[PDB]
RNA sequence: GGAAUUGCGGGAAAGGGGUCAACAGCCGUUCAGUACCAAGUCUCAGGGGAAACUUUGAGAUGGCCUUGCAAAGGGUAUGGUAAUAAGCUGACGGACAUGGUCCUAACACGCAGCCAAGUCCUAAGUCAACAGAUCUUCUGUUGAUAUGGAUGCAGUUCA
């Protein structure tokens, strides 16, 4: 089969920067190469076909070129809405094959997370489980550490986190971390705290609450 | 608007069968080839089968050949992918995509929205929805706990509230069940006047849950 | 002395000029429709030729993806159309800011025309070698040979 090797697997670039993504075909594919943009959870969107033809609905800042078996997608002035995974595809011989994808993220000024903590609902707690959620809202860059402490006891193994994909207007992320405790364990302890470390924060920020109707 | 409308995926047990449909709207199926591309959760695009615009030349990936069968209904402007003897390797979002007839070197111009096929013995379970109560901007949300399979989608105030909303990727828990949170930031002055309801759709369990989220007390 | 030194297409740098914040322009893997089915290659038939070839008619193939090529691969009338098959018309969709578009246009490329050389085909005519005699004249085979052709990427300038 024909392998399509996509370089940068990931890149971060500022609004206005020229972004270059290359695809090396393992053998000649003439110009039978297409480029797609895929936004998270969405179908891939055709950008370029036959190596250099621009498809309709695509800003003219996207262009494609070929040199031998090397194909280049160029975004000439990156915009915030261009965050996506980009895929090259060859339609020269069966099977049709895609590159492994290049994730593009938009670099912007560092922004610290606004941190919120939410205690378990009383209805969930009566059912035997406590989910404590820590929200880190609108931060950049994506890298952030959340540590949970119950009565200052460092927690491990009982939390999971989820991160949104980059905002198409302000290029920030949001992250939720959920601490899961049994009703028994949750009612034994008083202070629930999530400690956030991020480049936008000169020191780790703690947000906490004390268990109880108060 | 010209489009490809996909349906028919969802949960199936190993060895089970699913039939995906791809209805063309605004372009002619007879002058298209139809391609099936799948993407395992968090992974890349894989081309698995296609039927050329002559409708007779089909290709199938070796691992799919014999189990999968493309057909087309000219009268309904619809293509199908029958997927038999399904196994965990087949779990993925399946896209149908088309290409103009004869344009053999081109990519795919119209794509279906994608359908998740999950091959699992695990049982469907609808979500419990709990408030993340708010306690000059306030964050509030809902926690959608313990559902299977994906997907869940969340809106706020029936799609009327979209600004400031963050719905997080589902997290697979040790239990085998998914959880996700959806949060929205609103003006604190609106908390006593504006009603905030999260609308959670879990079509795999035939369930929609609306949860009004309000201040509690502590 | 005379002939010929050609007709075009899609692009397009620079400077200038018109126009467009979404264009009666431009782009389309969308939909419908109008007109049309080229060149090249091959086969046969009618006309020319010694032949090779040529011209006309019919058919096949070709054409599209593919404007570096297009063998392979796919498509191939449910198809196709640049310069010798509208790359047409309407609608729909789309792109555009020191950007889109149009005029002016260096320039290279491409489609054709004419084609020097070269190559290749043919060998009527002629020549040669051998052979044959019909007595001063001859015919036979084998070969070469264009001045016959086809091909032809050179050249197609200056103003
Ligand atoms: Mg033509
Ligand atoms: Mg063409
Ligand atoms: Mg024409
Ligand atoms: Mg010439």
């Amino acid at each position: 089969d024909i392998q399509m090797t996509q370089s940068p697997s990931s890149l971060s670039a500022s609004v206005g920067d020229r972004v270059t993504i290359t695809c090396r075909a393992s053998q000649s594919v003439s110009s039978a190469v297409a480029w797609y943009q895929q936004k998270p959870g969405k179908a891939p969107k055709l950008l370029i076909y036959s190596a250099s033809s621009l498809y309709s609905g695509v800003p003219s800042r996207f262009s494609g070129s070929r040199s031998g078996t090397d194909f280049t997608l160029t975004i000439s002035s990156l915009q915030p809405e261009d965050f996506a995974t980009y895929y090259c595809q060859q339609s020269y011989s069966s099977p049709i094959t895609f590159g492994q994808g290049t994730k593009v993220e938009i670099k912007r000024t560092v922004a610290a997370p606004s941190v919120f903590i939410f205690p378990p609902s009383d209805e969930q707690l009566k059912s035997g489980t406590a989910s404590v959620v820590c929200l880190l809202n609108n931060f950049y860059p994506r890298e952030a550490k959340v540590q949970w402490k119950v009565d200052n006891a460092l927690q491990s193994g009982n939390s999971q986190e989820s991160v949104t994909e980059q905002d198409s207007k302000d290029s920030t992320y949001s992250l939720s971390s959920t601490l899961t405790l049994s009703k028994a364990d949750y009612e034994k302890h008083k202070v629930y705290a999530c400690e956030v470390t991020h480049q936008g924060l000169s020191s780790p920020v703690t947000k906490s609450f004390n268990r109880g109707e108060c | 608007e010209v489009q490809l409308v996909e349906s028919g995926g969802g949960l199936v047990q190993p060895g089970g069968s699913l039939r995906l449909s791809c209805a063309a709207s605004g372009f002619n199926l007879y002058s298209s080839s139809i391609h099936w591309v799948r993407q395992a959760p968090g992974k890349g695009l894989e081309w698995v089968a296609y039927i050329s615009s002559s409708y007779g030349y089909t290709y199938y990936a070796d691992s799919v050949k014999g189990r999968f069968t493309i057909s087309a209904d000219t009268s309904k402007n619809t293509a199908y992918l029958q997927m038999n003897s399904l196994r965990a390797e087949d779990t993925a979002v399946y896209y149908c995509a088309r290409r103009a007839a004869g344009m053999s070197t081109y990519g795919f111009d119209y794509w279906g929205q994608g359908t998740l096929v999950t091959v699992s013995s695990a049982s469907t379970k609808g979500p419990s929805v709990f408030p993340l109560a708010p306690s000059g901007t306030a964050a509030l949300g809902c926690l959608v706990k313990d559902y299977f399979p994906e997907p869940v989608t969340v809106s706020w105030n029936s799609g009327a509230l979209t600004s400031g909303v963050h719905t997080f990727p589902a997290v697979l828990q040790s239990s085998g069940l998914y959880s996700l949170s959806s949060v929205v930031t609103v003006p604190s002055s609106s908390l006593g006047t504006q009603t905030y309801i999260c609308n959670v759709n879990h079509k795999p369990s035939n369930t929609k849950v609306d949860k009004k989220v309000e201040p509690k007390s502590c």
